[PDB]
DNA sequence: TTAAGTGGAGCTGGATGCTCTGT
DNA sequence: TCCAGCTCCACTTAA
RNA sequence: ACAGAG
């Protein structure tokens, strides 16, 4: 991440001293040591899943006492819950039910 | 792009269904329905095309692009993806075209125009190059195929 | 409940034809020309002084055009009609006189009618003899008063300068390179200096270049010779998220490998790369104020408006890789027009500056060698520069001019007589920019964008296939305007000044930035408030009626455009669902208790531009208004242009159909005028007996083709007959060309001239 | 929507309107301050504005690498000389502040001491902006590039070199500087207050929004150097100054043929002196039929050429003026063939006509609008002496 | 035929995706004999065809995926003792898209082609995690040079052949039978002929130069007159086969 | 973060907290004046021109709407940009000849800017 | 080609010979096919336009009935007499002695 | 061709070997069907195929 | 350490439909 | 406006 | 050098 100088306002850069790691100016004696942990996150995206789980694929989030689908009102239906971007977004849920002379999807 | 081969199938649908509504009510001795048939001149899109329903009108295989600021014509609100906001033409050429139907129609006219126009350039350097490598094959006397060397 | 209709508003449409459009914009350009831009070449050219002994010198006060004349054998003038030029094969032309202040010794020797060349006339033009004429009155000139005028004589042929397409000037293209990167560009014409300059990425670092720099530059090496040396406000004013950050990052890491951190150094490396025509830091220090993005003005070397600037052009093209919004050049609104006018005077200027300096090296000459006598340069005042340059121009159509690095052909036409419609068909016509370098396929295209100002079918079928193309029956094209109250508007409507602010008010949501032609004018927020203010301030007059305002949300930009060679089209406001046009003032424009530009100022129609129209909401017919409309069309069949507006029933056939007949009807044999007669020509067709149509467009009526009409009615029976009718041919009967049925008269020219030699002897 | 809170009064002081200035930092946040910051000097050129500011970093805080300020302090300074140095102490002691401005004319932004139910305006004398200076790195390169190695017409003014030399001419004035913790901060802030009565009605500011609004949108054209005459059609419904009234008649007459008499009051108003400008109507239109129509001396004098296209004709008014006699007498003009009694073209009598009148089959044409009352304004005498003066138009009629 | 192909539209060989230069362009990418063109696609037939399950693992094996397509963050982490760049694998969409790689992979696709990155400075402290310590490049760069790694370390390659910019599955429609063969739009045949669940014996090429390269000279004769006949054919015309057998 | 409007920055510097606060405002080109006695032609009038005293009254209508009545004509009030960089007030007095003091009076947070009414200007009477 | 604005152009001429109007044919209005119908059969001819022929080689009436009706024709400069041409050996090139 | 001002060249053979060659080789009737795909492209045509 | 064979990037030079019909 | 050869220059192997 | 025609 770009972190400027409160003196004149250059970029610093990261450079080792004698005690710590500094952030350090290339115009002006300010530098700044790092004392504890610091970070930066970039949070990439990630594949599409939708074709992905399509066609019987190896789910696994049934549970004993699990809901039954609100149409059929059997338990003879998946559901899972998955990031569909970065793992920042809040999960979604998404259920599918597969029955004799019966093919829906639902949300 | 779903919604773009739902919407095209259900346009392509309302032309085929009145298309084939004409072509039943048609009298023997209508004088296009004898052409089509014949095959001398005409087609049963061209019957259907000028009495029914003028089709989805199409630029490079697809609905007529934007070319203002997220729409077809101002006559249209933006982002709007109805049929008449895109090209479709729900009149004949017997009904006569509306403003806005009359310039998609143009639009997609004019792209045979230009075809046209390129298809010299396009093709014409092409046959070139093809005669001068190929000009010098004869079929020789003892059934094969020499060159000039 | 429907609602309702005002049928009458077609009439507003003859109104309009009275004053606008329909070879008027042809006319309003050469008047302009005459009567206010050759006095501005003047005036920035009103002195001229011999640099070899001082304090003499030559003064221009005022500059006249005058009226035709023609100059003869024993020096006899006499006013000409522009009929006697076509016959002798003569230059319809007027004396440019100017009057002088010189000095003889007495240091104020005044002239007040010098001669210093001729000016070609456009006919049906303020100088022209025809102008204000009545038909009874033309009948003596032997003119036509249906002949549409807008072209020049030049000896003895009748040549239109076309109207030529053009890119706007100052307007920062985004747009892709043939490697697949994304750059920009801003070409910066003034009127001292045209220029390009780009913004580069060519290794994911950005880099400016120019022609002036034999290698293209880092770009945070020119903020810091701009004297923005932090590089914290660099990064403030190119934007403050995070992916903008990021992607500016490796170039920060560029100047900080070299030992680029002070203004002076920036200077310094700058003039290390400039190609040679103080050196390494005047020779860099004055590029930039001059020449790099010369468009935008340094008042006092101070670079803060440039910076602004640069800053605007690297962000977009930031934003440009996240997603490929790359801009078009087939947008209309981006196109401009140049008409007769406009390229007259920079012929002007080019050999009023060449006559100049020839007077200057005559002096330059005589002055420090000939004699005490102190000369006059009025011995000296060779008209031919002038009228030579002018008449060749036209002529010939090159437009090669050396001072403005121009080298155009092809400028001029002659004017086509086939019939009517070729003449006036020609008068409306628009010459494309790339003129058939290849088949690209690209704005060949029928544009959106024309809709109303540019004909939909009329474009020839050929090699020229949407390259030349015509204008609509109901289009405007702008003059150049006065600039000054739009920017003391402005500053009231809560502008603030881009120089009390940072970067970073740039890169929030809720601030917008205001242009004017390309010049950054402030930052603003309420952006709505504005637009809606400015455009009440044009609606009542304050502001004149073709100063364009819109709003691009994507970018966050309010333009507002001033400038002369844009399409307006007139629309009729709707406030709340309800057309301001109501029926009692249809009613009193048929009597005349007023007339179209009553219309303009009570805010009943407003002319709209292909820029502003990308914002309104436009209703074709009263019916179709809904709650969020903001215009109304005036006439659709104004869609179609002239050659067009022949065809019966154009909406019941296939497009391609409509092409062919406005070729065709250009090629119709008929009749030329009234004095066609009177008339030799190099190749005529007449028809013996011209009917008129049976089936008429209202467009057949505005232009008077029912007058002179090129055609017969044709009893047709539809049936196959004979056999010898199989691909488009047609029989005809025998009985019905006996009696006269397309009989028609070919006339031919034939030309000779005797001269006499410079040696005394003649032909005979 | 009413004033429902805080009407608050605004007061205006001068005390400091040659004083105030306006110095921001672009690129030092809001919330770090130069308030606890040791500052060493302050220098202005009054004219030109042009402040400079030098303040003290300290050295054993831990922010200083005291390694690297040696190595910059000894790049800039020769390393014992000391008569002349930007850095008294071997280290890197001060930051110089350079500014620019902002803007020329600062005449329409004031500064606003807010207090609790008034506001204070006071105008600022500058806004400059100030950025910290990379001027010592330049001069450590100055000392070590010396280590190592009748004329023809001018434009000075449009070059660096000589506008900098004019810059020099102005010597520095130097500023103690008083913080915003110092007594003098508290004290001075008070002359932005004004002192005034609560209530005041202000002898300036007197002005109307019509006459402000024309003040800041200034008319284009103080005077024009043709005057327009008016026969060009200029606009009937915009009342121009230059015309008189009487003559804004006569351009209308001339586009509106026939027009009703309540039209006048209607497009004029009550304001005008709708009974003496009768005398002056009298000479440009005259009632028939109920409506006022055009009198002939408007559209052609006597050498006008032919208005339209086939064979040419001259002018003939009385042509004319015997078509609308006719039209005072009988009810219309009624019968096939006057273009034979009146000798001239068809052409012409059925173009005349075409501007004031319809077409019903055979009788000629119809009045096209309908018979307003004639005795709408209170004039008796008029309608005894308009057969008086139509009786010498006939009489002259008679002649031919 | 080439002044009669009206450069139509509507091809996308079936599959409403993957669009292919047909008419005379085609024509005339095919007799230049151009060592690249545009849109090239390779089809591969899968030879355990029977269900989608099986084409979606070696769809896998030759569709590009990157580093960062595959991390749920990447992070810089700055410590008074050292400064190293972090990535975190997303072991459920690894689990559920059948990829074959893990840390202890993504530490062989990284040391290739990375300016000089050392094995010794690249540590696998957990099935998830990997961190790539920094070293000055020692060449026209600064130390620094993390910012260089945090834009440009997601964009390596951990899996799949990096010729190919994306795979689809295809369905036929026939009664009688359903199976998937699989498209590639990319240019290296060799590589799509040897992974494991490909059958190379029946996967072909559009590219005359590709075939020529991998499988001589009398292949890529048969596939000029493959490809001149199929664009000729969609186009409605007809030709032939002497007229294109002597051609090639 | 979200936008102040210009109601709720006077509400809070009047009810919430006493302490005073230094605005900075625009106002426009020209004030509905006369520049009294200055020797003139109808040219722009500003508030170096006037004399001391009360100017104006400032109203907070309902709605949020604000109106600055400086004379016959309100203009309206509306916040400006909203800057975050340090600003600050400062005096220069050049008390001698050639030596004078400067005093920082205090740090600017907030922008207002002052425009005219122009649909109620125009609405009195139309062209 | 689809060109039925011919179709209605005879058709619209026809019925306005018969009663002398000039009916119009503007862009996205015009005078409407319902109207002009009713016009050709007040005076006696068939709403369609087709008449009832006969052939004038045989005598004998066409089966057909045949579509009748003005339709406005335009000659174009392009004649066969301005563009027949010959050369059986003639004048020569003086570079290239070829034609 | 189309009959709609369509033009066209003729070339009159000054030769009796170039007579031959043209009659045999080139003739009509010796090229009823395109060298392409073996069709006939001399045959019915619009007003007589209806 | 360096001689050398081969990758990758920029410069350069070539090409872009057939005719009549007029000024 | 699009595309093959030619030459310059970094980048490993190898002695 | 420009416009045409197929
Ligand atoms: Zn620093
Ligand atoms: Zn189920």
């Amino acid at each position: 991440m770009l972190l400027f100088c409160p003196g004149c306002g250059n970029g610093l850069i990261v450079e080792e001293g004698q005690r710590c790691h500094r952030f350090s100016c290339n115009t002006c004696p300010y530098v700044h040591n790092i004392t504890r942990k610091v970070t930066n996150r970039k949070y990439p995206k990630l594949k599409e899943v939708d074709d992905v789980l399509g066609g019987a694929a190896a789910w696994e989030n049934v549970d004993s006492t699990a809901e039954s689908c609100p149409k059929c009102e059997h338990p003879r239906a998946y559901f899972m819950q998955l990031q569909t971007r970065s793992a920042d977004e809040p999960m979604t849920t998404f259920y599918k039910c597969c029955n004799a002379q019966c093919g829906h999807r639902w949300r | 792009e779903t919604l773009e081969a739902l919407i095209l199938k259900e346009l392509s649908v309302i032309r085929d269904h009145a298309g084939s509504a004409c072509l039943r009510e048609l009298d023997k001795s209508n004088s296009p329905l004898t052409m089509a048939l014949c095959g001398s001149k005409g087609s049963f899109i061209n019957i259907s095309q000028m009495i029914a329903c003028v089709g989805q009108q199409a630029i490079s295989g697809s609905r007529v692009p934007d070319g203002f600021e997220n729409r077809s014509l101002p006559h249209f609100e933006k982002h709007s993806k109805l049929p008449a906001a895109k090209g479709f033409v729900a009149n004949s050429f017997y009904s006569g075209l509306t403003p806005t139907e009359f310039f998609f129609h143009t639009m997609a006219g004019r792209e045979g125009l230009v075809d046209t126009a390129v298809k010299t350039a396009e093709t014409g350097y092409m046959q070139r190059r093809l005669v001068k490598s190929l000009e010098d094959l004869c079929s020789q006397y003892d059934l094969t195929v020499r060159s000039s060397t | 409940a429907p609602i309702p209709t005002v049928e009458e508003k077609w009439r507003l449409l003859p109104a309009f034809l009275k004053v606008k459009g329909l070879v008027k914009q042809h006319i309003d350009s050469f008047n302009y020309f005459i009567n206010v831009e050759i006095k501005k070449i003047m005036k920035a050219n009103e002195k001229v002084t011999s640099d070899a002994d001082p304090m003499w010198y030559l003064k221009y006060l005022n500059i006249y055009v005058g009226l035709p004349d023609v100059e003869e054998s024993f020096n006899v003038t006499r006013p000409v009609s522009p009929h006697e030029c076509r016959l002798r094969d003569m230059t319809y032309s007027a004396p440019i006189t100017v009057d002088i202040e010189y000095t003889r010794g007495s240091q104020r020797i005044i002239r007040n009618a010098l001669p210093i060349g001729r000016m070609p006339i456009m006919l049906r033009s303020s100088n022209c003899v025809l102008t204000g004429k009545t038909p009874a009155e033309f009948a003596k000139l032997n003119e036509c008063p249906l002949d549409p005028g807008g072209y020049f004589i030049v000896k003895g042929v009748e040549k239109v300068i076309l109207i030529q397409e053009q890119l706007s000037k100052n307007r920062i293209i985004v747009e892709a390179d043939r490697k697949g990167a994304v750059g920009a560009s801003v070409t910066s014409s003034t009127h001292e200096k045209k220029s390009r300059t780009n913004m580069a990425v060519k290794q994911g670092r950005f880099y400016l270049r120019h022609n002036t720099l034999s290698e293209d530059i880092p770009i945070v090496i020119i903020f810091k010779a701009m004297g923005v040396e932090s590089d914290q406000e660099i990064v403030q004013m190119i934007g403050t998220e995070e992916h903008v950050m990021a992607a500016f990052g490796p170039s920060l890491e560029e100047c900080q490998k070299a030992q680029i951190f002070t203004q002076m150094q920036a200077l310094k490396y700058i003039g290390n790369k400039v190609r040679r025509q103080k050196t390494k830091i005047e020779e860099a220090r004055e590029l930039l104020a001059s020449t790099i993005l010369t468009h935008v003005p340094v008042k006092e070397f101070n670079f803060r408006a440039k910076c602004i600037y640069t800053a605007v052009m690297v962000r977009r093209v930031i934003l440009a890789q996240g997603d490929n919004k790359v801009d078009d050049r087939d947008y209309y609104g981006n196109k401009r027009l140049e008409l007769a006018g406009q390229l007259l005077s920079l012929l002007f200027e080019d050999l009023f500056k060449k006559f100049n300096s020839e007077m200057k090296k005559i002096a330059d000459q005589v002055i420090p060698k000939q004699r005490a006598a102190q000369f006059d340069v009025v011995k000296h005042m060779r008209q031919d520069q002038i009228t030579n340059g002018m008449v060749n121009a036209i002529s010939t159509g090159n437009w090669s001019l050396k001072r403005f690095k121009m080298d155009r052909q092809g400028v001029t036409q002659v004017l086509s007589r086939l019939s009517y419609i070729s003449a006036l068909g020609m008068m409306t016509r628009i010459s494309s920019q790339f003129e058939k370098t290849r088949k690209v396929s690209g704005p060949r295209s029928l544009q959106p964008s024309q809709w109303g100002m540019l004909c939909p079918s009329d474009t020839p079928e050929g090699e020229a296939c949407g390259l030349v193309k015509n204008l609509a029956l109901m289009t405007h094209i702008t003059t150049d305007m006065e600039d000054g109250p739009i920017v003391k508007l402005a500053s009231n409507l809560g502008v603030e000044d881009v120089n009390l602010l940072c970067g970073e008010e740039l890169s929030y949501p809720n601030v917008f930035l205001v242009f004017l032609n390309g010049n950054i004018l402030g930052v603003i927020r309420d952006h709505k408030k504005l637009v809606n203010t400015f455009r009440l301030m044009r609606r009542a007059g304050y502001i004149n009626e073709f100063v364009s305002i819109s709003t691009n949300l994507t970018d966050r930009c309010v333009y507002i455009s001033s400038d002369g060679g844009r399409l307006c089209r007139p629309y009729i406001i709707v406030k709340k669902q309800k057309p301001a046009v109501t029926n009692k003032h249809m009613e009193e424009l048929a009597q005349g208790y007023r007339n179209f530009e009553d219309f303009l100022h009570e805010s009943l129609v407003e002319y709209l531009d292909v820029n502003e129209e990308n914002d309104c909401n436009i209703a074709l017919y009263e019916h179709t208004i809904n709650k969020d409309t903001t215009h109304l069309e005036i006439e659709p069949f104004t869609l179609l242009g002239v050659c067009a507006g022949l065809i019966p029933y154009p909406h019941h056939n296939q497009s391609p159909r409509n092409t062919y007949q406005c070729a065709m009807g250009k090629q119709a044999m008929g009749t030329i005028g009234y004095n066609q007669r009177n008339r030799i020509d190099t190749l005529m067709y007449l028809l013996a007996y011209p009917q008129k149509p049976m089936v008429k467009t209202k467009t057949i009526e505005l232009i008077e083709f029912e007058k002179l009409p090129a055609g017969q009615n044709a009893t047709v029976a539809v049936m196959s007959y004979s056999g010898y009718d199989i691909e488009d041919a047609l029989v005809l009967n025998k009985a019905s060309l006996d009696r006269g049925f397309g009989r028609c008269l070919v006339y031919k020219n034939a030309k000779c001239t005797l001269k006499r030699y410079t040696n005394q002897t003649f032909d005979k | 929507d009413d004033p429902v809170v805080q009407e608050i009064d605004v007061y205006l002081a001068k005390s400091l309107a040659e004083k105030l200035y306006l110095f921001q930092y672009p690129v030092r946040p809001a919330s770090m301050t130069y308030d606890d910051i040791p500052h060493l000097s302050a220098k202005i050129k009054p004219k030109q504005q042009k402040v400079e500011l030098e303040m003290a970093i300290d050295t054993l805080n831990p922010n200083y690498c005291r390694s690297k300020g040696e190595q910059i302090a000894l790049n800039v300074d020769g390393a014992c000389a000391d008569e002349t140095s930007t850095y008294s102490s071997k280290l890197m002691d001060k930051q110089t502040f350079c500014s620019s401005q902002t803007t020329s004319n600062t005449s329409r932004y004031a500064a606003a001491l807010y207090r609790q139910g008034e506001l204070h305006l006071t105008p600022l004398h500058g806004i400059l902006q100030l950025r910290p200076s990379f001027s010592y790195l330049d001069k450590a390169d100055a000392k070590h590039r010396e280590r190592e190695a009748e004329q023809a017409r001018q434009r000075r003014v449009q070059s660096y070199e000589f506008l900098q030399k004019k810059h020099a001419e102005e010597p520095w004035v130097h500023l103690h500087y008083y913080g915003l913790r110092d007594s003098r901060s508290e004290h001075e802030r008070q002359y932005l207050l004004c002192p005034g009565s609560s209530g005041v009605e202000n002898t300036e500011l007197v002005k109307s929004p019509s006459e402000y609004l024309m003040m800041l949108m200034p008319p284009s054209q103080e005077e024009e150097k043709d005057k327009p005459v008016a026969p060009s059609n200029v606009l009937s419904m915009a009342q121009l100054r230059t015309l008189p009234l009487a003559d804004q008649i006569k351009i209308l007459m001339k586009n509106v043929k026939v027009m009703p008499f309540a039209n006048l009051m209607s497009l004029l108003g009550p304001s005008i002196d709708s009974v003496a400008v009768l005398r002056g109507i009298q000479k440009v239109a005259m009632l028939v039929q109920g409506n006022w129509v055009v009198k002939s001396d408007i559209l052609y004098p006597k050498d006008s050429s032919s208005p339209h296209s086939g064979v040419p004709a001259e002018v003939l008014c009385r042509g004319r003026d015997f078509v609308m006699w006719k039209f005072t007498q009988s009810r219309w003009v009624v019968r096939k063939e006057v273009a034979t009694v009146t000798k001239l073209c068809a052409e012409d009598v059925k173009d005349f006509l075409e501007h004031m009148a319809v077409v019903r089959i055979n009788k000629g044409w119809e009045f096209i609008l309908p018979y307003d009352g004639e005795f709408i304004k209170k004039h008796p005498d008029v309608v005894q002496r308009q057969h008086m003066l139509w009786t010498g138009i006939q009489a002259k009629l008679e002649k031919v | 035929p080439g002044t009669q192909m009206t450069l139509k539209t509507f091809h996308f060989a079936g599959v409403a995706s993957m669009n292919i230069t047909l008419g005379v362009p085609r024509i005339k990418e095919i007799i230049n004999a151009s060592k690249a063109i545009s849109t090239p696609i390779i089809t591969a037939q899968l030879d355990k065809d029977d269900d989608a399950d099986y084409a979606r693992l070696v769809k896998g094996r030759i569709e590009k995926t990157l580093l960062g397509e595959i991390s749920e963050y990447i992070e810089e982490v700055f410590l008074p003792d050292d400064c190293f760049i972090l990535v975190k694998l997303s072991l459920e969409r690894i689990r559920l898209l059948r990829l074959e790689v893990n840390a202890e992979t993504v530490r062989y696709s990284i040391c290739t082609s990375k300016l000089r990155v050392k094995p010794g400075d690249v540590a696998v402290h957990g099935e998830a995690v990997v961190c790539v310590t920094p070293r000055e490049n020692s060449k026209s760069s600064m130390y620094y040079v993390l910012q260089f790694l945090k834009e440009d370390l997601p964009k390596v390659v951990v899996q799949g052949i990096p010729e190919v910019s994306r795979a689809v599955i295809h369905i036929d429609e026939q009664s009688g039978k359903e199976k998937y063969k699989l498209l590639v739009e990319g240019d290296n045949l060799r590589a799509v002929m040897a992974t494991h669940g490909v059958k190379g014996t029946r996967t072909t090429s559009n590219n005359t130069y590709e075939v020529e390269k991998t499988l001589g000279i009398e292949a890529a004769r048969t596939t000029i007159i493959n490809e001149i006949q199929y664009t000729m054919v969609n186009h409605g015309m007809s030709i032939d086969r002497r007229h294109v057998m002597l051609l090639s | 973060l979200p936008k102040d409007v210009s109601v709720a920055e006077l509400l809070r510097e009047l009810s919430l907290t006493k302490e005073e606060e230094l605005l900075f405002l625009q106002l426009p080109d020209t004030l509905p004046g006369q520049p009294p006695t200055q020797d003139i032609a109808e040219n722009a009038c500003t508030l170096a021109d006037l004399t001391e005293g009360q100017v104006g009254k400032l109203l907070i209508r309902k709605s949020g709407r604000v109106q600055l009545l400086l004379g016959k004509v309100t203009l309206d009030v509306t916040m400006g940009t909203a800057c975050s960089f340090l600003q600050e007030l400062v005096s220069v007095g050049l008390g001698d000849s050639r030596t004078g003091e400067m005093t920082v009076l205090g740090h600017v947070k907030h922008k207002l800017v002052c425009s005219p009414d122009f649909e109620s200007l125009l609405d009195h009477k139309h062209r | 080609r689809m060109t039925v604005g011919k179709l209605i152009e005879l058709l619209a001429g026809k019925a306005g010979v018969l009663d002398g109007r000039f009916h119009y044919g503007t862009a996205f209005g015009g005078s409407k096919v319902k109207d002009v119908c009713e016009d050709l059969v007040r005076h006696g001819y068939n709403y369609l336009g087709k008449d009832y022929v006969t052939s004038g080689i045989t005598g004998e009436p066409l089966e057909a009935y045949i579509y009748f009706g003005p339709v406005y024709y335009q000659k174009l400069k392009h004649m066969v007499l301005d563009k027949m041409h010959a050369r059986a050996r003639g004048p020569r090139a003086v570079l290239t002695r070829q034609p | 061709a189309d009959f709609d001002g369509d033009e066209m060249n003729l070339h009159l053979p000054q030769t009796e070997e170039a007579k031959a060659e043209a009659l045999v080789l080139m003739g009509t009737k010796a090229n009823l069907v395109t060298p392409r795909n073996g069709e006939p492209l001399i045959a019915a045509i619009q007003d007589f195929l209806t």
